[PDB]
RNA sequence: AUAGGUUUGGUCCUAGCCUUUCUAUUAGCUCUUAGUAAGAUUACACAUGCAAGCAUCCCCGUUCCAGUGAGUUCACCCUCUAAAUC
């Protein structure tokens, strides 16, 4: 579900624009893959300690 | 001690006031003493210090029967321009800063009480359209969770972890553990 | 604040930051809550980005903008 | 987006032709005096590429910005000669003129 | 001004006077001072209850959405404020702190009962 | 009551003028001292008289004794009275720029309640005349006699709205911001009305004063301008 | 007094009185006019009275004048596209020239009002900041809110000195 | 503008000296197991790794 | 259907009944004064200026719309019971996006119990004034609107000032606006001060209120005494159209009443003080004959 | 500037200087309370104590914040286009 205020704003905009649909606004999370925090990162992008 | 303290306006309709001032404002004959042709841009703070009057008291302080009260509309009118409706600045009449502040407060109070006439402009409406059909002021359709009494998201509620995960955490944090917390109280304890 | 060239204080050389202890159940519940919250926030952020890009595209190559451009050119001619 | 040169279209008088394929042009703008509130002429010198070397001292020319500067000071090219010095053609009637007098009458055509 | 790296973030800039705080919701470079240069003011927040017993929060929702869509980050207090407004889901730490307070008050009530 | 300063004769009242030999009383007239000078010894006094209702004048009196000079100047002033036309009996009919010898006087008509923001001698003379609202600036040599002469000349040479209406044969209509777009006809010609309108001068060729334009544009910065002062 | 004939021309009010705001296409305006000849009279007045106003409303447009180069006066506008607009102004009054140029190459009042409304949005009345940019500095200036401690001391319970 | 050539020389020299004096993995990631500190820098490792 | 207040017909009759007095409409205001300007004009130019002033007055006298009392806002967006007890004071969230009508602007309240609800009308107006200040409007209700100060205002015959303050302070559909306007109208009717509102934009609303409450007797009598007979006949016609099922309407239809006969029929049918209406009408007719 | 004092035996003109107004620093004398704001003269030299950590090791940060005004048209607009956030 959308957050309460954002859902209310979406519904209000639809009703203002003439749309009378009763379908709930919904956030797609199929494209959001929450990768575990311990997954290996890209070592190629990592830095190196400087010589001192 | 003034006998007009309870009803200050009476003093302005008494014959003593007419003899002293006539029809001119109470500040008409006052003159500030200063060096130069250009006076200081502010008046003295007060003519009365520790219950002692200064040599040249201002028009208000020189008459103890003159009371600055929001009901004494006739007195307050003398310190407001009749053509522009603006309160004179203190150097204009020579009133001290304290009496000027008191006069300004009394004039504002009288205007707020409808006792002193002042210009009220005619203004335009705040909004161009007065419709009240928008959802911001109308009723939004309730969400299914609100109808069912469930939290907006399932993760707002406490779910007891499985025993295996708790044991895994206990192994991960050996020697650095607190007492395990059970489900919290359903309502806020009173 | 200190720069990288400023020496460390001598009263802190033996300082050891002991990690805080962990409540397992609250830890697990908090981890799940963070995962869900970040998922929702990322979805909202992608939608906002899409709206911003759509508004930019409608401002540049929008149908109303193109109609206005053609009308202005015709008026000039 | 079409050029990195600030001044895109400018009109000036040619004041120098001693450089090869380059005309030194004087451009006047109107600048308000902040105190007197009167408009005075402010001058600026521009170098314009003249490939054919058809510019003469004193003629009024139009300069168009180059897509990029071709030299340190050459940022413009000669789009056209608005008024050839002593060889002005009246734009309104299209007839040659010498000052305010017609060399060839409009009625003749 | 050019900062090494950095990003835009929507945060609270503290103004007001001693013992009277007030916050301006501003989108600013993360490296800039707290009350220094900002890109745009996106709202305000008065943390002191007024004569009506209300904490007033003003949010420029259109511009907030625009700057979030432009890649701006959010400070944690702003995430909590937006969760309170209902613009975002409630932040996990609000829920966790509510549960902690519930347990603490339950312990206090149990102490009272034991006494 | 003191005059302009504690030790100054200027601004001090001399009382009503004496009854004249003609048999006329002047109890409604007030006399004010404008200048006292030692003539090398005798005393020369410049005084002004006025009834506060448009009738005013000024005179010089020379005598060995100061009081005799006062009396002579007052009695001669009452017999050389000007009449000053007043717009609504509080201000002048229009702005007046004049130069008498080396003394320049720029006077500006002002709305009601504006007060007398003018040279102190001009304030005294206006009070004698009955003018209550006006602005005045004096430039060049500040010579009291020249100032008085120029002031009286300019005030006596002002054209009223009725005179302008008769001259142009047209309605003189007043526009007030406080009254909105309502046209207030303040004067109409006694004779017939001309049917052709005034030329709509696209840009009039008027002589503007740099001080007024500078004040209007906000470039005037004087610390001495618009200072708070006692009622005048 | 102010120097020169028609000193009103050198006041900001007159300079702002102009009604010609060129479209963004215009870059250069050349004014060829004759110092003598009755048929060019308006053009001379156009140079005398209205060029300052046009330049004031169009600071970035290069305005250039030419004298006694052609038998008749004319105006030429150069546009960014390279198109040239020739306006014959012989026998025309200065007001007529202003109206013509406003009609053919001047922004209409609709565009100007749209621009003004766009400028309005930049100064949001709800924003708090210095008076140079915002109506109010602090929320304490709003009635009903907790006032500034500078003017009204806060209660002892709300002050850290007496909370510590 | 008066050129700043010493800055050019310094940056080039520092780049060369950093490319030629690279610390190796055996030096960077060595550890003193008794104190659990890096000999290269002297910084101690976090407690949770000990 | 029954005519609305904003209908072209009703607006035309109310506009004609209000009148247009340029001196009262553009009375000299007490404010910062500037030196007046002067123009030399012919008769034709003066007439042009007069008609332009008439147009300006017509724009100024535009009647405000008459609106019904707004329904209270009682809507709940969410109930997050987890937040109950975590806060002591409510949070008010106002969406200050500039290009939104104030009646479409989302304003919400998170209460201490955790309920996210929509702000009430009073809270909405207060927040709008806080963040979009309007000249003449105060965030806190001025004390002039207390009924004691309102009696004082009425005693000073400053009803127009009261209505201007009400328009500046309250929304047209708010309860306070309706109550103050109705109280002012009641005072005017009780003390016969209708002329105070003539040539003002509130006269139409006052007439609408009187007609809808069936208390036009005093206004009709005042109009007859002021020889505004056309206004009285138009008032009777407006009463009939607003109440076409009333006894006066059928009486006028049956007796074919036009002009003065309409007033007579109304006085005989649906007048609370029809006797005095008849007396005043008879006196007006007698004076007309004598003149 | 609403101006005023001052040249001469005297008048007028020209012209300087000063007075009246509002700020800031310092000095003399004097000084009760509460709140708020502001706070080395010196790019002269500095005792002493703190001002940068975090983190399952890698990295990241210490290039920020804070300070000063020595030097001084590197600050603003357009074009192009690195690094950084999404
Ligand atoms: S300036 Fe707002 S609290 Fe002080
Ligand atoms: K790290
Ligand atoms: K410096
Ligand atoms: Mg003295
Ligand atoms: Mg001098
Ligand atoms: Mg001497
Ligand atoms: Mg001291
Ligand atoms: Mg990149
Ligand atoms: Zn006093």
């Amino acid at each position: 579900p959308y957050p309460p205020l954002l859902r209310a704003m979406i519904i209000a905009e639809r009703q203002k624009n003439g749309d009378t649909s009763t379908e709930e606004p919904m956030l797609n999370v199929q494209r959001i893959r929450m990768e575990p925090w311990d997954y290996p990162a890209k070592q190629e992008d990592k830095g190196r300690a400087k010589g001192t | 001690i003034s006998p007009y303290k309870d009803e200050p306006w009476k003093y302005l309709e008494s014959e003593e006031y007419q003899e002293r001032y006539g029809s001119r404002p109470v500040w008409a004959d006052y003159r500030r003493n200063h060096k130069g042709g250009v006076p200081p841009q502010r008046t003295r703070k007060t003519c009365i210090r520790r219950n002692k009057v200064v040599g040249n008291p201002c028009p208000i302080c020189r008459d103890h029967k003159l009371h600055v009260d929001f009901r004494n509309v006739k007195l307050l009118e003398q310190f407001v321009c009749a053509h522009t409706g603006i309160i004179f600045y203190a150097p204009y009449t020579g009133v001290c800063v304290k009496q000027h502040k008191r006069l300004t407060q009394a004039i504002q109070k009288a205007r707020d009480h409808g006792l002193l006439i002042y210009h009220i402009p005619q203004v335009e409406p705040r909004d161009l359209d007065f419709s009240t059909s928008h959802g911001a002021v109308s009723a939004t359709p309730p969400a299914p969770t609100l109808v069912s009494g469930d939290p907006w998201y399932p993760w707002y509620n406490w779910k007891q972890p499985p025993e295996r995960e708790l044991s895994r955490l206990r192994r991960l944090y050996q020697g650095h553990l607190q007492e395990e917390s059970g489900p919290p109280p359903e309502s806020m304890p009173k | 604040r200190k720069t990288r060239h400023d020496p460390l204080a001598k009263s802190k050389i033996e300082r050891v930051n002991m990690p805080p202890a962990v409540d397992p159940a609250e830890f697990f519940v908090l981890m799940e809550r963070y995962q869900h919250y970040r998922q929702t926030v990322r979805a909202l952020r992608m939608e906002f980005v899409s709206e911003v890009q759509r508004k930019v595209h409608e401002a540049r190559a929008g149908v109303l903008a193109e109609r206005k451009a053609l009308k202005d050119a015709a008026e000039h001619r | 987006v079409r050029s990195s040169v600030h001044a895109r279209w400018i009109v000036g008088k040619v004041i120098g032709t001693k450089m090869q394929k380059t005309a030194k042009v004087r451009v006047t703008r109107l600048v308000l005096d902040p105190y007197l509130l009167k408009y005075f002429n402010k001058r600026k010198t521009y170098f314009a590429h003249d490939a054919l070397q058809q510019c003469t001292v004193g003629d009024i020319v139009l300069l168009r910005a180059l897509p990029v500067p071709r030299a340190k000071h050459v940022k413009h090219e000669l789009a056209e000669i608005v008024f050839k010095v002593g060889k002005v053609i009246d734009p309104v009637t299209g007839k040659p003129c010498a000052g305010t007098t017609y060399l060839e009458s409009p009625l003749s055509s | 001004k050019a900062y090494r790296g950095g990003h835009l973030t929507i945060r609270l800039a503290l103004g007001g006077c001693t013992n009277r705080p007030f916050y301006r919701i501003v989108a600013a470079h993360n490296k800039c001072p707290r009350d220094g240069r900002f890109v745009e003011q996106l709202g305000s927040y008065d943390p002191l209850p007024n004569s009506h017993g209300e904490k007033l929060v003003a949010l420029n929702l259109d511009r907030i959405r625009h700057w979030i869509g432009c890649g701006a980050h959010l400070s944690k207090p702003m995430e909590k404020l937006l969760g309170l407004a209902g613009f975002f889901p409630l932040h996990p730490m609000m829920i966790t702190n509510a549960e902690r307070l519930r347990r603490k008050r339950a312990r206090e009530v149990l102490l009272a009962s034991q006494k | 009551e003191r005059g302009w300063s504690g030790n100054s004769w200027g601004g001090i009242s001399l009382g009503p003028p004496d009854p004249g030999p003609c048999g006329e009383t002047y109890e409604d007239f007030d006399t004010r001292i404008l200048e006292v000078r030692n003539v090398f010894k005798s005393i020369r006094v410049l005084v002004a008289v006025g009834n506060g209702k448009g009738a005013a004048g000024f005179s010089i009196g020379k005598a060995t004794d100061r009081m005799d000079a006062f009396r002579k100047a007052k009695n001669r002033a009452v017999h050389h009275l000007h009449y000053i036309e007043r717009y609504e009996d509080h201000t002048i009919f229009h702005d007046i720029s004049l130069r008498f010898k080396r003394t320049h006087i720029k006077m500006k008509k002002q709305p009601k309640g504006y007060g007398l923001r003018c040279h102190r001698a001009i304030i005294t003379i206006c009070r004698l005349i009955g003018i209550k609202d006006m602005y005045a600036k004096v430039s060049g040599s500040i010579n009291m006699l020249s100032l008085t002469q120029g002031l009286f000349r300019g005030l006596s040479r002002q054209e009223t709205h009725q005179q302008l209406a008769d001259k142009k044969g047209l309605h003189v209509v007043e526009i007030r911001e406080e009254c909105g777009p309502l046209p207030i006809v303040v004067a109409s010609p006694r004779g017939p009305l001309r049917k052709d309108p005034e030329p709509e001068d696209e840009v009039p060729d008027v002589k503007l004063d740099w001080e007024d334009v500078k004040t209007a544009q906000g470039m005037k910065r004087s610390v001495w301008s618009n200072l708070k002062r006692a009622a005048t | 007094p102010m120097k020169g004939r028609f000193p009103i021309r050198r006041t900001l009010q007159y300079l702002s009185q102009g009604n010609v705001v060129f479209k963004d296409s215009v870059k250069v305006m050349t004014v060829n006019y004759n110092t003598h000849g009755e048929l060019g009279e308006g053009a001379r007045k156009f140079v005398f009275f209205n060029i300052p106003q046009i330049q004031y409303k169009n600071p970035w447009v290069q305005i250039m004048m030419f004298k006694n180069m052609t038998p008749s006066p004319f105006l030429r506008f150069y546009l960014d596209s390279g198109e040239q607009v020739l306006v014959d102004v012989e026998t025309k009054s200065n007001k007529e020239i202003m109206e013509h140029i406003r009609k053919i190459l001047g922004k209409n009042e609709e565009t100007l009002r749209e621009e003004e409304e766009e400028k309005k949005q930049l100064s949001h009345p709800a924003n708090f900041g210095p008076r140079k940019y915002c109506l109010r500095e602090c929320i304490c200036e709003v009635e009903g809110q907790v006032p500034c401690p500078s003017l009204v001391p806060l209660p002892k319970e709300m002050r850290g000195k007496y909370k510590a | 503008v008066r050129p700043r050539l010493i800055a050019e020389l310094a940056r080039r020299v520092r780049a060369l000296r950093e490319q030629l004096n690279r610390p190796r993995d055996s030096q960077l990631y060595a550890v003193d197991y008794e104190t659990l500190t890096r000999p290269f820098s002297g910084r101690r490792l976090p407690v949770r790794a000990w | 259907k029954k005519p609305t207040f904003m209908d072209e017909e009703v607006q035309s009759i109310l506009t004609k009944m209000t009148g247009l007095n340029l001196q009262k409409t553009f009375k000299p205001a007490i404010q910062e004064l500037k030196p007046p300007t002067y123009k030399l004009m012919t008769q034709a130019q003066l007439e042009e200026a007069t008609r332009q002033a008439v147009e300006a007055a017509k724009v100024r006298l535009k009647m405000p719309p008459v609106l019904e009392e707004r329904v209270p806002i009682n809507d709940v967006l969410a109930e997050d019971k987890i937040l109950e007890g975590t806060e002591t004071t409510k949070y008010v969230f106002t969406d200050i996006s500039y290009s939104i009508p104030h009646r479409e602007r989302f304003i919400v309240v998170r209460e201490p119990s955790g309920t996210l609800r929509k702000a009430s009308w009073e809270e909405r107006d207060r927040m709008i004034q806080v963040y979009f200040p309007k000249e003449g409007r105060k965030i806190l209700t001025p004390i002039i609107f207390k009924e004691e100060n309102l009696r004082t205002m009425y005693s000073q015959d400053r009803h127009v000032d009261v209505l201007n303050l009400c328009f500046a302070q309250f929304e047209p559909d708010s309860t306070e606006y309706i109550k103050v306007h109705h109280k002012t109208y009641e005072d005017i009717d009780k003390r016969g001060k209708y002329d105070l509102l003539r040539s003002t934009r509130y006269f139409g609303g006052m007439v609408w209120y009187f007609v809808n409450n069936k208390k036009i007797d005093g206004l009709l009598i005042d109009q007859i005494q002021r020889d505004l007979i056309d206004d009285a006949t138009n008032l009777v016609q407006l009463y009939h159209v607003l109440h076409p099922d009333g006894q006066s309407a059928q009486g006028a239809k049956d007796q074919a009443a036009e002009g003065i006969n309409l007033i007579k029929v109304f006085a005989k049918t649906e007048a609370q003080k029809g006797a005095y209406i008849e007396l005043t009408l008879q006196t007006y007719q007698e004076a007309l004959s004598r003149h």
